[PDB]
């Protein structure tokens, strides 16, 4: 075919890997970002609900 | 970090009753209808307050 279809697909070829590649960049940097600070959807370690909490009054008035 | 504030002296000389438990218990039933207003008032105090110095008076 003519060298036309391969410039233009060789276009789209890097411009496919170009946002993959710098998809990957900020990928690491934000895995990096929000473990550490902990601000983020993800990596949110679990903790305790305050559900269970009992707020009934108890035996003892100190509580 | 800070004052554990506590009451002086002062105020704690209140009147206090002087009868053994027994004396407590046999008028018990006696005793907790007939004074129970200033009773509640108190006790609401300390679950509510929940702290010892504000329910003083």
């Amino acid at each position: 075919d003519g060298p036309e279809k391969n410039y233009e697909k060789t276009m789209a070829i890097l411009q496919i890997e170009a946002e993959k590649a710098e998809l990957r960049l900020k990928e690491l940097e934000v895995r990096r970002l929000m473990r550490a600070r902990g601000d983020g959807p993800w990596y949110q370690y679990p903790t305790i609900d305050k559900a269970l909490i009992d707020h009934s009054p108890k035996t003892t008035p100190d509580n | 970090p800070g004052i554990v504030e506590l009451p002086t002296l002062e105020d704690l000389k209140v009147q206090e009753v002087k009868v053994s438990s027994s004396v407590l218990k046999a008028a018990a039933h006696h005793y907790g209808a007939q004074c129970d207003k200033p009773n509640k008032e108190f006790m609401l105090c300390r679950w509510e307050e929940k702290d010892p110095r504000r329910c003083l008076e």
